[PDB]
């Protein structure tokens, strides 16, 4: 549940670089599946069951 | 209050619908008809305040 | 305090094609080697910007504004030190002010303290000295303040061989004032209507004030002496049109192309 987003999934270190402004991340089907962890500021890759 | 309030002003003469978050402070008199007029009240004069 | 400038000898403003510059992220998203159609503000390729050339001579009009400003600077001198937007009428109406000469960027919103022209004295015979700092006299009531970490402005430098080309664009939409702004650092090349090639222009800033602007006038710098130098900049203008949009692996814009300019596009 990050800031209104619930989803499930698996959650692995996202080796891919955002910028500062950059938040989140999309695909061609237009969901979100790249975040960025508020309180750590790494990134995190999610990944349906 | 008691007697009446008359602290607190608006004025319901402008020109025309004025677009979604404009703001308006200016005093520019207000005009009914295309005789110039400024100051006194009168025939295309009234104050808008 | 201001002194005028007077006998205002202004050239022709010239023109330019306006190759592929202009092209910005619409929003804060990531995406990733993936092809994009967007609707959005642009300034399509193609079109002649106009190009202004500052050389005792100082020419600097105030000129309309509609639909955001494409801004483009290629200098070194570090004479700019902000902009004059809005409609002022002496300042009894509300405008914006910017400063970002060396300590901070303020941006300020008022019915203003004014000047009556644009610079100061402006300067002494033979140095760029900064005197009379007050640059706003006398206010009736003001509304919103902004002070901001000072942008990359390295003053002064070498008349010719210009490499600070820094490009802004200025975008008004219900009262968000979005400035977005890409510098290049280095441009061996001497300058002339030549520049083309692939930019990007990251997202600087926003602002929620909710004004009207229709004009607008740059602020460049008691005695009457200077050995002059050499300042080249261009304005353009915008419209709503429909982007293509290539990205690349690490995640930025590579090309853009118009779609109602050429059949082929
Ligand atoms: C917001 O700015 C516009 C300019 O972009 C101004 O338009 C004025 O509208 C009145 C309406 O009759 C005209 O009499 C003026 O001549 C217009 N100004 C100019 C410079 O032409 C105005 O300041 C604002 N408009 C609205 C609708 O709020
Ligand atoms: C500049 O011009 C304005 C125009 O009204 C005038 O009021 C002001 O005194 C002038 N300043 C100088 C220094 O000439
Ligand atoms: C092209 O430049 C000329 C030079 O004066 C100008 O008159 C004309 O309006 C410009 N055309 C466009 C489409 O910008
Ligand atoms: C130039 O003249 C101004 C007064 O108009 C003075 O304040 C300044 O110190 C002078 N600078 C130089 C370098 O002579």
């Amino acid at each position: 549940n990050f800031n209104g987003l619930k989803g499930t999934g698996v959650l692995t270190e996202s080796n891919k670089k955002f910028l500062p402004f950059q938040q989140f991340g999309r695909d061609i089907a237009d969901t979100t599946d790249a975040v960025r962890d508020p309180q750590t500021l790494e990134i995190l890759d999610i990944t349906p069951c | 209050k008691v007697s009446g309030n008359y602290n607190y002003l608006y004025r319901l003469f402008r020109k025309s619908n004025l677009k979604p978050f404009e703001r308006d402070i200016s005093t520019e008199i207000y005009q009914a008809g295309n005789k110039p007029c400024n100051g006194v009240a009168g025939f295309n004069c009234y104050f808008p305040l | 305090q201001c002194v005028n400038l007077t006998t205002r000898t202004q050239l022709p403003p010239a023109y330019t094609n306006s190759f592929t510059r202009g092209v910005y992220y619409p929003d804060k998203v990531f995406r990733s080697s993936v092809l994009h159609s967007t609707q959005d503000l642009f300034l399509p390729f193609f079109s002649n910007v106009t190009w202004f050339h500052v050389i005792k001579r100082f020419d600097n009009p105030v000129l309309p504004f509609n639909d955001g400003v494409y801004f483009a600077s290629i200098e070194k001198s570090n004479i700019i030190r902000g902009w004059i937007f809005g409609t002022t009428l002496d300042s009894k109406t509300q405008s914006l002010l910017i400063v970002n000469n060396a300590t901070n960027v303020v941006i300020k919103v008022c019915e203003f303290q004014f000047c009556n022209d644009p610079f100061l004295d402006h300067k002494n015979n033979k140095s760029w000295m900064e005197s009379e700092f007050r640059v706003y006299s006398s206010a009736n009531n003001c509304t919103f303040e902004y002070v901001s970490q000072p942008f990359l402005m390295d003053l002064e430098g070498k008349q010719g061989n210009f490499k600070n080309l820094r490009e802004f664009v200025f975008k008004n939409i219900d009262g968000y004032f979005k400035i977005y702004s890409k510098h290049t650092p280095i441009i061996v090349r001497e300058p002339e209507d030549l520049p083309q090639g692939f930019s990007a222009l990251e997202p600087l800033v926003d602002l929620p004030i909710g004004i009207n602007i229709t004009r607008f006038q740059t602020l460049l710098a008691s005695s009457s002496g200077w050995t002059a130098g050499a300042a080249a900049y261009y304005v353009g203008y915008l419209q709503p049109r429909t982007f293509l949009l290539k990205y690349n692996e690490n995640g930025t814009i590579t090309d853009a192309v118009d779609c109602a300019l050429d059949p082929l596009s």
